[PDB]
RNA sequence: AGCGGCGAGUACACUGUACUUGCUGCUUCUUAGAGGAACAUUGUGUGUCUAACACAAGGAAGUUUAAGGCAACAACAGGUCUGUGAUGUCCUUAGAUGAACUAGGCUGCACGCGUGCUACACUGAUAUAUAUAACGAGUAAAAUAUGCUUGCAUACUUUUCCUCCGCCGAAAGGCGUAGGUAAUCUUUAUCAAUAUAUAUCGUGAUGGGGAUAGAUUAUUGCAAUUAUUAAUCUUGAACGAGGAAUGCCUAGUAAGCAUGAUUCAUCAGAUUGUGCUGACUACGUCCCUGCCCUUUGUACACA
């Protein structure tokens, strides 16, 4: 169970919702995965015409994803997570058995 | 002058805790003087890279590299011709343009690991793709520096 | 027994393990012997010195070296040896003699214990160089 | 401009400025007499 | 006509519908005056 | 002992041997070194002690190399579209034959000729 | 314990102009093998001083040309020039290069009126036309540059006439004399 | 991703070590979610004892710790209607001022000025190799067969990014596959250069240096002639540190050295980022230049 945003508020959210309820139904869960962040930056040039002094501008887009594993039913996680999901978040689902 | 006095307990139970510079010197030493393996003739018109631009110019050049590899395949046993390119790339110089890296030729590092597969002191397999060393290998280059050890300690 | 400790200045990232033994000190495949730079390999050397060869001779000391500079390598790993060699004092062997330990080290300097912030900064606008720009035509 | 030649302390520059000779084959006459750049003996 | 797949007559932007200072960077497939003003909905804020 | 002057300058008498036959001609440093490796001449001594002996067996190495062991694309201008092909001929030779090369391109007398015989770089100098 | 190069541990030094000795700041924390060091001058002025005066003569070498920035060649020129310095002439390569550099300073410039010379740019300026004489040297004069420095140092030391450095500073009070 | 432990060891010591196989006691270390930590902090001082400033110390953090961005009011009749189906007015449309297609140009040059690229060497020209980083960036098309007669139509897989490897070719490049929609494959227990230590040379327009040609070989693209790009051999100018003039720049930063990304089918000598080697010299001054404030004089106010 992989989740990845570009802002950190949803996922610092949904994360804690994921491990109240892997605590609540007393199962087997690895880890928190706490990933390097992956930054998009671009540069490009103002000034739509070709006057004035050349002036550049940077930008920087911070995408965040961290990973989990419970050992529970397919259909019930993926309920829980969708009743309390923002659907801006992208989830994605691998089990585990021992 | 080399030497210096090590002030911890070493082990030398392999090549690594040889001088890897004076090692392939002593290696090319041997290697001339067993003739384990051909010059070969055929090479003796191309220089090592493009940008090296000249005449290698020592007459031993085969076996300078050969040594290198070898300090190669076990000093990183994964290795491969594009590897071998990386770290044998020097400058090259475009006349005005700006000096830029560059890799060496490939033929002749492929000649030089296919003679060493003959003399069987690496060999290939799908797993660990790269050119490994034996176990033979092994044990005949664990030998090999220990005999340098000795032969520069004492 | 066992414990690990880490290095950090400049670039390079250096770790150590200090273990017991009979003064075994490993570089990755290599010793602290080969690393080229017989200049800095004394600066790796005066903890020796300031401490005593005759005390290492019971602690295995395994260090990883990897990535950056060759002086940054350098200087990470007398951090992290230090840092290795004062915890194995606070923890296993002695206490007392870690007292006069921290008084020397920091006697002859605070680099051993601590490296330095001291990083490249974004190079800024205007042209190649960082403070500096393309030539002025009027 | 160069004349000098192996045709008539022992390091280099010394024996250079000694005999009025290239450091080539200064070099050469150094190694000659005992039997880059490296700490004295 | 003589279309082809390659060069820059395989692309173009996709709102000023011109082939001048297009970025592929990403595969946004956009012009950078319209972009720099898209940029703020698009995701693409300016921090340093 | 020094000073030993042939076809071509060879006052590289208190240089190397090397550079005695490297800076006659082919200054390239390419050629000059193959001829070299034929002549099997020792680098280590200097060019106060070169033998007649050795320059006669240049002025047979260097007489058509294509029956040597040296490959067809280093030589220079190799294919010269022709009925045959042409090889590096030396010094006097070689300018001769560089004075064929550039009297067959007058009659060619195509853009890039008229260019150059106008005084204008082959790929552009770009004086603008 | 510490050796330059392994080789010098300069434990006698001279007392020169008991300013000098600052103005080098050469001591156990600047004691070195081999020049290039990584010490700061940029947060402070007193640091600037504090560089050692080798240190200052090998990052002020490498200016002609192409040659600009290649300190570690710097290291090799001077590793060099007191290998051959020390059996041209017995003395300690360092201790003689320090006499040098103390006779080597203008001490009056008149640049506009006479001002007495600071001993730090006194210092600097000693090593700027030690550096020029240098340079004028490696031009068109048969020899390495590593006898020329080397020939260099031992003039200024000895105070002999040959010295750039010397000429340059007879020109200064030259023009200090005609201006009074 | 790291730490180990043991499962069998490959050679060495003696009463663990370099290289491999697999699972998991553990998460400072490879890392980020959050927060804290640095506020002239503490004293010895300068100050109308208020605002301001120094020394020394702990500390990674004492010039805001530094570098990044947001830039008021008012103005230029500054640039752009060639960025937009943002746009008024005027003008035009079959011999179009709409679109497509063939070929052609901004790459040509007495000259000038910049942006910039490579030299004048021995602090370097040259051959060996160890110690090397980070931002980075990466997936409506081939070919096969059939029918007609290499070309046209149709059915099939995925070729259409970076690529490792193993081969062929000096090289350029070519052939077949592992991997990756990406901290997993390039590559990352590690990719450049200034190195390095030993060696040829030892300042001789020199072997430096590369303006300079033909001959070519391969790739990109239907198309490279205007030698796009490109390895090979021959070609051998200026240049001995630099005219009148004139530009830029205070700390992991000047400069040197490379290199990632943008445009890109192919083409950096362009722009933008990244890093290495980490220098000669400040805690300032108004002398020039350019601003800001006050006073003052004006016959100026498109100043």
């Amino acid at each position: 169970i992989a989740l990845t945003s570009k802002n950190l508020r949803a996922i610092e959210k949904v994360c804690s919702d994921i491990m109240k309820g892997a605590k609540e139904k007393n199962l087997n869960v690895s880890g928190p995965v706490r990933l390097p962040v992956k930054t998009l930056r671009i540069t490009t040039r103002k000034s739509p015409c070709g006057e004035g002094t050349n002036t550049w501008d940077r930008f920087e887009l911070r995408i965040y994803k961290r990973l989990i594993d419970l050992y529970s039913q397919c259909e019930v996680v993926t309920q829980m997570t969708s009743i309390n999901i923002d659907p801006v978040v992208e989830v994605e689902v691998i089990i585990t058995d021992s | 002058r080399l030497l210096e006095p090590v002030p911890f307990v070493k082990t030398n139970n392999c090549i690594k805790d040889v001088d890897a510079d004076l090692f392939i010197r002593s290696y090319a030493t041997h290697l001339k003087l067993h003739n384990k393996i051909t010059y070969p003739k055929w090479c003796t018109f191309v220089k090592t890279g493009k940008g090296r631009k000249l005449a290698p110019l020592n007459e031993d050049w085969y076996f300078i590299r050969a040594s290198s590899i070898l300090r190669r395949l076990y000093l990183h046993p994964d290795i491969g011709v594009g590897f071998l390119r990386r770290q044998f790339s020097s400058k090259q110089r475009r006349g005005v343009a700006p000096n830029h890296t560059s890799l060496a030729s490939g033929k002749i590092l492929r000649s030089i690991l296919q003679q060493l597969e003959n003399l069987g002191y690496v060999e290939q397999n799908p797993k660990k793709k790269g050119r490994r060393l034996t176990t033979k290998g092994e044990n005949a280059i664990n030998n090999f520096a220990r005999y340098i050890n000795k032969k520069v300690y004492n | 027994k066992r414990v690990q400790t880490f290095g950090k200045k400049k670039t390079a990232v250096a770790v150590a393990t200090v273990t017991n033994g009979k003064g075994l000190i490993k570089l990755n495949g290599k010793n602290l012997d080969l690393v080229e730079p017989y200049i800095l390999k004394t600066k790796v050397y005066e903890p020796l010195w300031l401490i005593g060869s005759g005390k290492l001779k019971n602690l295995d000391i395994r260090i990883r070296v990897k990535g950056g500079g060759q002086t940054s390598q350098i200087y990470a790993i007398r951090q992290a040896i230090g840092k290795g060699i004062i915890s194995y004092y606070q923890k296993y062997v002695d206490e007392s003699t870690k007292k006069e330990l921290k008084d020397v080290l920091l006697r002859y300097d605070r680099s051993l214990l601590v490296g330095d912030t001291r990083r490249c900064e974004p190079k800024k606008f205007g042209g190649k160089g960082a403070r500096a720009r393309y030539q002025k035509s009027y | 401009k160069l004349n000098h030649a192996v045709f008539i302390v022992i390091t280099p520059s010394a024996i250079a400025e000694k005999y009025k000779v290239n450091l080539s084959v200064a070099r050469a006459v150094i190694n000659h007499l005992a039997d880059s750049q490296k700490l004295y003996t | 006509v003589h279309p082809k797949k390659y060069g820059q007559g395989s692309r173009q932007c996709r709102v000023c519908s011109n082939k001048h200072a297009i970025i592929r960077k990403y595969n946004i497939n956009i012009c950078r005056q319209c972009f720099r003003e898209r940029a703020d909905i698009i995701g693409f804020k300016k921090y340093r | 002992q020094h000073i030993l002057r042939i076809l071509n300058t060879n006052v590289d008498g208190k240089e190397k041997v090397i550079i005695a036959l490297t800076a006659i001609k082919g200054i390239g440093k390419r050629m000059a070194t193959v001829i070299c490796k034929q002549a099997n001449v020792d680098p280590t001594k200097r060019a106060g002690e070169l033998t007649t002996e050795e320059i006669d067996n240049i002025v047979h190495i260097m007489s058509t190399p294509t029956q040597f062991k040296i490959p067809d694309w280093f030589l220079n201008r190799r294919k010269d579209l022709k009925e045959g092909k042409n090889i590096h001929v030396i010094a006097n030779q070689l300018d001769s034959y560089l004075r064929e090369d550039l009297e067959r391109m007058k009659k060619i007398r195509l853009h890039r000729g008229l260019r150059h015989h106008w005084g204008l770089r082959v790929r552009g100098q770009h004086t603008k | 314990d510490i050796k330059l190069f392994k080789k010098w541990s300069y434990e006698e030094i001279n007392i020169a102009d008991l300013s000098l000795v600052d103005c080098i700041a050469v001591s156990q924390k600047a004691c070195v093998y081999t020049p290039h060091t990584a010490g700061r001058y940029q947060k402070k002025r007193f640091r600037k001083a504090l560089c050692p005066i080798v240190e200052r003569l090998v990052n002020s070498m490498m200016m002609h040309g192409r040659n600009n920035g290649k300190k570690l060649k710097a290291i090799r020129i001077v590793a060099y020039a007191f290998e051959i310095i020390h059996l041209m002439t017995g003395e300690n390569p360092l201790q003689v290069f320090v006499n040098a550099v103390q006779k080597g300073g203008p001490r009056e410039d008149s640049t506009r009126q006479a001002v007495d010379v600071s001993p730090l740019r006194r210092v600097n300026q000693a090593i700027y036309l030690i550096c020029t004489g240098a340079r004028n040297a490696a031009f068109r004069n048969i020899k390495s540059i590593s006898e020329c420095l080397a020939e260099e140092i031992i003039n200024c030391a000895n105070e002999s006439s040959s010295s750039y450095a010397i000429k340059k500073k007879d020109e200064i009070e030259r023009v200090a004399k005609a201006n009074r």
